[PDB]
């Protein structure tokens, strides 16, 4: 995907302001997104193939971007376009100081069907098998950097003092990371968009997909499902959980989120997970749990297996340290946080005292 | 939520339904913010 | 299985036997050429190949190494008769003089950025020219499509074309290029086999003309780089004068 | 009607539903129109609302376009007006859709004005009691329009016997009578009417097709059957799957606003959506596209609006949680991400009733993927993570989706665009 | 005894398994684990080396028909890149450069040693030694 935004002129936000866009090839457009524009007071899209004149079209006309950003997520049916003409006013007061406008992002299929259909096929095909070969290698580079690299244990002062000094051969090791990293990630991306676009095209050969001919049983379905769409999945069903939540009195969900299904939620989610997931599975503990009684004994147990200097498991314990730090401010109305810490701090401390 | 949506007067009167096919979206999106910062677990 | 045509010369040149193990003589940029072919355009340290601390010279190394391969194969050997043929068949001589007519505008019969641009085209044909020219000498040996292929062509438009330009100046700095067609035309002259190819205005004449022209301007009337110049082509002159009466 | 074979009755194929949209397919009015407005209003002129819409002659050269935005400001005098009458005229024949009713409420309202505009159907003291029984064609309420800000929106004008007409497809009298039940009426700014009718079509006799079409019932349920099942013979391609969901989305939508006579052909129609509303579901959202994902919500919304302009038949809004919940276990299978988008957009809105059974699911879908979830993670990640916090993992060749912002948008390139500055 | 002629019919197999029942991620494993050793097989034996340039170039003749597949990467990072040798150094001198305070973990045979008077570095082979000293201690620098 390509992105650079372009400079304007006679930048008085007064008047005016003309931008035609061509792709150069007809475009089934389906998508369009437009950031927020605080200095402009009006947007349009005109559409057309032939000409303006000849089949010009409009779909859209927006007035309040100037605190918010239009989104046409799905345009149905798909309407066919080559060039794209765009239309603002600025700001009623035509004095303003230098801006840049923002392009937005288009997205759109290339190829129109109702034959190139065959051959397009093939070479989608092509072209994927390739960015896969790329993507392997990608992969294998970034394997073997992070191979020869390591995070020392923060357990104790040497390995504090490195943490807020990086050494010169980290830094330079970290950004060698980062971009491998980067790399593999695009093309990644490259690789499901073109798998992606070879699935609709198969598609449209009228081949459907494979779709549990061969077993429905959740207990499978869950443990061959990749794991983007698990975490897909999480994010929603969390979302939702937490909007049915704040809609009431559910007591059958108090019921099954006892102390271990608490304890394996938290340790599941939040250890491992992104963290939006992190996050809004800390806030659904908090909201539902909050209030027993066995809570706080569980940010206690959780404190002290995570931190323990046993612990062998690797995670960011500076996040989680910041989720369990926002929980137990929120859950702080319950008597048992501030014991719980208390006694634990004091068995901490014992062997002072012989 | 921007309340921008496309010209489709011009086909049959779906717009009423995008309309609030959008509306589904919004009392959604706020109430997840009214969720998390708004109602502080007591 | 930049620039586009270097590639599809780099292909078909490495098709020749014994070209990959010339091309391994210097193993890097050789390395750097297979690994710009296969399409991932870059190295095993996550370095874009078009950003190489050395890729400017990337563009000359087929026909530079071609050239190498001509000089190290001479014409006596059957390797050297074997290598012309496979040249003739698969059309690695005919995709030359192709990528000649692209490079040279001859068919057969932003000022920075210009000079940058005239300045790589002109150094490109050069090696192009000079590695046609050590095809053509050792340092049915003649081939029979040769014959046809070299009337209308490529290269006797070529010649006459960059003969046109006779600038009086021309050779205080564009020593390069006609260091190479003095290097052509000796190979022209001296190579038994191509002087039927030549001898049935002319070239010898223009010839002659630019060497009375260039004495009158300087014997009549210089660093290193000229003085070698005007030696080496009035030497290379004498040899083309006594090759081309018989 | 004899002798000619009606579009129902031959087996569904690709080319046959091509021609069923055609017959659903819905263009606007060429030919000239005219109207005329109480005295409390006075018609904009034609160019004062093409005051941030400086191109609407260029797209169509005709320009009747522009004069289809007849806008009529609202002199608000002392009286508070609670009836209104507005005459329309239709001088070429045509067969109109639907007339295009967009109404505009002043700036300043704060409150909601309980206006409605309701018109029976035509059979051979408001003029709604008075002539009961001669009112021509509705009805709706203006709040069923409301757009998301408030202060505007437009209203649907259809019926099932709005397409026959008085005889065939002729016009004899259309008036858009608006009762309210400062205050009153008087809050309403500004009206836009436009009226817009089908498409011509090459299949002889458009009317009988659309009127066999409306009317029978066994087409509801053939089309029905063909959504729902796909079997060995059933190869639908999704092109015939989209085109079966236009046909119920134009089917639903026309069905709207049908009367207590209508509203036969509606329960028919809905007693099957009840019946196959689990397998409806579970193909359009878990085995199609986005595309299709998007027409099915679109469906769904239309009934969910037919159910609750019905309160004398049950809700749609049990069922389809009923149906969601149902197919819930079968998200880890999902195809795309979009159309699980759509699946849970629809399912927030439902969660109204039931919460216990929703919320049980839920935490048991959540239980059971979390395990999953964790088994999956990597030392390689793990590292990732800590020393980087990059989460998203590069070593897993598959994903889901790509939300930019407010989008899923994984279905489809990019687009790289040329920019040219053309006009300055 | 990897090249072996008992173990040199598992290299053709082993290229005919992966140039056509595996899951994608088997498939991607299966696909490291040959590269490593096809790899570790090549690092600094030219028998080896002469093996697999005789199996590469049969199993060329032998291809049916563009090059794409688990064969193109293969060939593209075996070789068209430099090759790698373990080089262990020892003195009776500490070597204190490219040592950090912090509590690293390096596991390696127990041949090499431990302490300040050992280091190991898989390097290039097209280096040049002043490079090995100026990375292993600090006076060359």
């Amino acid at each position: 995907p390509p992105h650079q935004s372009i400079i304007i002129e006679r930048m008085h936000s007064g008047a005016r302001r003309f931008v035609t866009l061509d792709f150069g090839r007809p475009i089934l457009l389906t998508d369009v997104l437009i950031p927020t524009c605080g200095d402009l007071a009006s947007l349009s899209i005109d559409i057309w193939t032939l000409g303006e004149e000849v089949d010009g079209r409009r779909l859209v006309v927006a007035t309040d971007i100037s605190t918010h950003s239009l989104i046409l997520h799905d345009l149905i049916p798909p309407p066919v376009c080559r060039f794209m003409k765009i239309t603002v006013i600025g700001r009623y007061g035509s004095t303003n100081a230098r801006a840049k406008i923002p392009l937005g992002f288009y997205y759109g299929h290339t190829y129109i069907l109702p034959p190139e259909i065959d051959q397009h096929l093939a070479m989608m095909v092509a072209l994927q098998e390739d960015i896969q070969c790329r993507y392997n290698l990608a992969c294998h580079r970034l394997e073997t950097l992070l191979q020869s690299i390591d995070l020392p244990p923060l357990n104790s002062a040497n390995n504090a003092q490195y943490f807020l000094r990086k050494p010169d051969k980290a830094v330079e090791e970290d950004s060698r990371v980062f971009s491998a990293y980067q790399d593999c990630i695009q093309l990644q991306l490259q690789l499901n968009l073109a798998h992606n676009a070879v699935q609709r095209l198969k598609v449209a050969l009228g081949a459907s997909r494979k779709m549990l001919s061969e077993t429905s049983n959740p207990e499978d379905l869950i443990q061959t499902s990749s794991t983007e769409q698990l975490r897909t999945i999480i994010r929603y069903l969390l979302d939702t959980l937490l909007s049915l939540l704040h809609a009431s009195v559910p007591a059958v969900l108090q019921s099954t989120f006892h102390a271990q299904a608490c304890e394996e939620l938290f340790k599941h989610l939040c250890i491992s997970g992104t963290p939006k997931i992190r996050l809004h599975t800390g806030l659904l503990l908090v909201q539902l749990c909050g209030g027993e009684r066995w809570w706080g004994q569980f940010l206690s147990n959780v404190l002290q297996e995570l931190y323990n200097s046993e612990q062998l498991l690797i995670f960011p314990q500076d996040r989680v340290f910041m989720l369990l730090s926002c929980i137990g401010q929120r859950s702080l109305s319950n008597s048992g946080v501030l014991e719980s810490l208390l006694n634990l701090l004091d068995n901490l401390l014992s062997p002072l005292q012989p | 939520v921007s309340q921008a949506l496309d010209a489709r007067l011009e086909v049959g009167l779906e717009q009423q339904a995008e309309l609030m096919l959008k509306m589904m979206s919004t009392l959604e999106a706020d109430s997840i913010l009214q969720a998390l910062t708004n109602t502080s677990p007591t | 299985l930049i620039p586009a045509h270097s590639l599809a010369a780099f292909g078909l040149f490495l098709r020749l036997p014994g070209y990959a193990e010339v091309l391994l003589k210097e193993r890097k940029h050789a390395q750097c050429l297979l690994r710009l072919v296969l399409g991932v355009t870059d190295d095993g340290e996550g370095s874009h190949i078009l950003q190489s601390p050395s890729a400017n010279v990337l563009p000359t190394l087929p026909f530079h190494v071609l050239r190498s391969l001509f000089s190290t194969t001479p014409l006596t050997t059957d390797d050297g008769v074997l290598l012309r043929r496979m040249a003739l068949e698969i059309g690695a001589l005919h995709l030359i003089l192709v990528c000649l007519s692209a490079l040279s505008h001859h068919s057969p019969r932003d000022v920075e950025q210009a000079l940058t641009k005239q300045r790589l085209e002109e150094e490109h044909v050069t090696c192009l020219l000079q590695v046609l020219a050590s095809y053509i000498n050792p340092v049915n040996a003649l081939p029979s499509v040769l014959l046809e292929l070299l009337s209308q062509s490529c290269l006797i438009p070529a010649m006459s074309s960059y003969l046109r330009n006779d600038s009086v100046l021309d050779m205080a700095r564009h020593v390069p290029l006609y260091r190479a067609l003095l290097e052509l035309l000796r190979a022209i002259a001296s190579c038994a086999a191509m002087v039927p190819l030549l001898l049935p205005t002319s070239v010898g004449t223009l010839l002659a003309k630019m060497k009375t022209c260039v004495d009158t301007y300087t014997n009549r009337l210089v660093p290193d780089i000229q003085k070698t110049a005007e030696i080496v082509y009035a030497a290379t002159t004498s040899l083309r004068q006594a090759n081309q009466e018989k | 009607i004899s002798g000619v074979d009606l579009l129902v009755d031959q087996p569904f194929t690709l080319e046959i539903l091509t021609s069923l949209v055609e017959l659903t397919r819905f263009e606007t009015l060429t030919p000239r129109f005219s109207a005329t407005v109480p005295p409390c209003w006075v018609e904009v002129q034609q160019e004062q609302q093409q005051r941030r819409h400086p191109q609407h002659l260029h797209q169509q050269h005709h320009g009747d376009a522009a004069q289809h935005t007849r806008t009529w400001k609202l002199q608000t005098d002392s009286n508070s007006w609670d009836e209104h009458v507005f005459e329309l005229v239709l001088p070429k024949a045509c067969m109109v859709g639907h007339v295009d009713f967009k109404f505009v409420l002043n700036s300043n309202i704060t409150n909601i004005p309980q206006i409605q505009v309701t018109l029976l159907k035509n059979k051979a003291c408001p003029f709604l009691e008075d002539h009961k029984e001669d009112i021509l064609c509705g009805p709706v309420w203006l709040a069923s329009g409301l757009d998301l800000s408030g202060h505007a929106g437009m209203l649907t004008l259809t019926s099932p016997k709005l397409v026959k007409g008085m005889a065939g497809g002729k016009y004899r009298s259309f008036l858009i009578h608006v009762k309210a039940v400062l205050r009153g009426c008087d809050l309403l700014q500004e009206v836009s009417v436009t009226i817009r009718r089908f498409k011509k079509t090459s299949i002889s006799k458009e009317r009988v097709q659309r009127c066999a079409m409306l009317q029978f019932s066994e087409f509801h349920e053939k089309l029905l059957n063909t959504l729902c099942r796909k079997t060995d013979d059933g190869q639908i391609t999704e092109h015939a799957q989209s085109l079966v969901l236009d046909t119920l989305c134009w089917l639903a939508g026309v069905h709207s606003n049908g009367p207590g006579s209508s509203k036969e052909g509606n329960e028919n129609l809905l007693s099957k959506t009840r019946k196959f509303l689990s397998d409806i579901v579970r193909v359009c959202f878990f085995e199609a596209g986005r595309s299709i994902a998007h027409k099915c919500a679109r469906f769904l919304a239309l009934c969910i609006s037919n159910g609750k302009c019905d309160p004398c038949q049950p809700a749609f809004g049990p069922v389809l949680l009923k149906a969601l919940l149902d197919n819930m276990s079968f998200l880890p299978a999902a195809t795309t991400g979009g159309s699980v988008y759509w699946y849970f957009v629809l399912l927030n809105y439902v969660k109204d009733e039931d919460l216990a059974g929703c919320s049980t699911a839920c935490a048991s879908l959540l239980t059971a993927v979390s395990r999953q979830l964790q088994d999956r993670l990597t030392p390689m990640e793990a590292l990732l993570q800590t020393r980087y916090g990059l989460y998203s993992s590069p070593f897993d060749p598959v994903l889901f989706d790509l939300e930019m912002s407010g989008s899923s948008c994984k279905n489809v390139y990019n687009s790289s665009i040329g920019v040219q500055s053309d006009e300055i | 005894w990897l090249g072996g002629s008992e173990v040199n019919p598992l290299w053709t197999a082993l290229l005919f398994l992966l140039c056509h029942g595996l899951t994608t991620q088997q498939r991607t494993a299966i696909e490291n684990a040959t590269v490593a050793f096809f790899l570790q097989c090549i690092s600094c034996h030219p028998n080896n080396q002469k093996l697999m340039a005789q199996v590469l170039c049969e199993l060329f003749q032998t291809s049916p028909q563009n090059i794409s597949g688990f064969i193109r990467r293969l060939f593209l990072q075996l070789m068209l890149e430099d090759e790698k040798v373990t080089m262990f150094l020892q003195s009776p001198c500490p070597l204190y450069k490219g040592r950090i305070n912090a509590t690293s973990h390096v596991i390696q045979h127990p041949m090499y040693g431990a302490g300040h008077k050992f280091r190991t570095l898989h390097l290039p082979v097209s280096t040049t030694l002043s490079d090995v000293l100026d990375r292993v201690s600090d006076t060359p620098s």
